[PDB]
């Protein structure tokens, strides 16, 4: 019975959003992840260890693909993850990591309870020219679209990672605006 | 950069420890009870501190074990070392042929202290 | 039971034997950041504990080191290696490291 989590990659940041009803956690300054949730502490700790070790020895961000390989390996030698990061190898990237330890790349992805629902809407709205703010709003929309109760800054939560500001979890303000702005913007007609 | 030692007194301990001459160089610590044949490796453990680009540390069982006491002892020991020496460290807890559990429960705190002390001497 | 050797950017080696496993460090300018377990099925099977588990150079270096033991150094099988990933000549390198392992009688 997994809970909703959504990611949308763009050319100016990846955006992770969840149904709050602590589900977005930082792995490194350039890599967050959102999850469907206490079986995780070990994967998270591991992830972080890998990230920090690499960074210390190389003095650079770890390759998000390598990082996702490292966490999937852990499961492979036997819980569900949306890992999102920026690196200088393949820029913005988004991955889905299954409890199985198989992972795949995506550009939009939804996991959890309304996730066949959302993935359709993702599919016919995603394109490679979307701005971060479009994506921000897009995630909010899908989240209202599927949520049990209404959408306020208290039961859904946003975050993003960008080349320049590293990872971020939006506080209730930034998000208070955006949910209000999705209200105004979807009242055009 | 490596030292064999037996730390005397509360039982006697064996300690193989690799460390720096002179910051990316990790402390390495193998440690069991000394004996009067010899030892097996029970848990290997790693830790590395977070930077102030963010007093936590982070770490993982390199070679895990079923036994909580050994895990916690090897974790706790690596956590504290890495934090206090601001270096990564690898710690092995070894185990003697028929080593009784109590010997650990009864010497957790003491082994930590005599290890902090040793490293503390051998660096500063 | 400890053995160790140092030679020449400098390469350091150290091993620690037990009933159940060996445990080898291969440091480069004191550096060490990856950990592989090279155990065998009885009658080899590398597992990545910390590092790049998809680097194809890895299980080659490991299975080499594992043979240098199993069938040339002694005196149901398990080694643990911790090393500087920065080491990867490149076959010339593996040969040097392996001669460094024998120079402390492993």
């Amino acid at each position: 019975l997994g809970s909703t989590a959504i990611g949308i990659a763009t050319k100016e940041g990846v955006v992770l959003g969840v149904e709050k009803r602590e589900k977005i956690v930082e792995i490194d300054r350039h890599i967050g992840c959102a999850m469907s949730t206490a079986d995780a502490r070990s994967m998270i700790e591991h992830a972080r260890t890998a990230a920090v070790t690499h960074n210390l020895y190389y003095d650079e961000d770890i390759n998000v693909e390598s990082l996702t390989q490292s966490v999937c390996d852990l499961a492979l030698r036997f819980v569900a993850l949306l890992i999102a990061g920026h690196d200088a190898d393949d820029g913005y990237q988004l991955f889905h990591a299954e409890p199985s330890g198989t992972f795949y790349r995506y550009n939009a992805k939804a996991i959890g309870s309304g996730s066949e629902g959302a993935q359709a809407e993702l599919l016919n709205e995603w394109h490679s020219s979307l701005t971060l703010k479009e994506a921000e709003l897009l995630v909010l929309k899908i989240l209202k679209q599927v949520m049990e109760e209404k959408l306020d800054e208290n039961n859904a939560q946003l975050s993003c990672i960008t080349k320049q500001d590293g990872f971020k979890i939006y506080d209730n303000e930034k998000t208070a605006e955006l949910i209000k702005e999705l209200k105004e913007k979807e009242a055009a007609e | 950069k490596t030292i064999s030692r037996t730390i005397e007194s509360q039982p006697t301990l064996d300690v193989i420890a690799t460390l720096p001459a002179d910051k990316k160089i990790p402390i390495s610590l193998v440690v069991g009870f000394k004996q009067e044949s010899s030892s097996s490796l029970s848990c290997y453990y790693y830790a590395i501190p977070l930077m102030r680009d963010r007093s936590n540390v982070v770490g993982i069982p390199l070679l895990d074990t079923k036994d909580d006491r050994i895990r916690d002892m090897a974790r706790h020991m690596a956590t504290i070392i890495s934090e206090r020496f601001n270096r990564p460290c690898y710690v092995t807890w070894s185990s003697l042929p028929s080593e009784d559990p109590s010997m650990l429960v009864a010497n957790h705190l003491y082994i930590l202290k005599k290890c902090l002390d040793l490293l503390k001497t051998e660096l500063g | 039971i400890s053995y160790e050797f140092q030679t020449h950017k400098e390469l350091y080696v150290q091993a620690t034997h037990f009933n159940n496993t060996i445990l080898l460090q291969i440091r480069l300018n004191g550096e060490m950041d990856s950990t592989y377990e090279v155990s065998s099925k009885g009658l080899y099977q590398v597992v990545t504990k910390l590092g790049d588990s998809a680097d194809p150079k890895v299980p080659v270096v490991c299975v080499q080191i594992a043979e240098l033991y199993r069938r040339v150094i002694l005196p149901q099988f398990s080694l643990l290696i911790s090393m500087s990933s920065k080491i990867w000549n490149d076959f010339g390198k593996l040969v040097f490291v392996l001669k460094c392992i024998k120079d402390m009688y492993a």
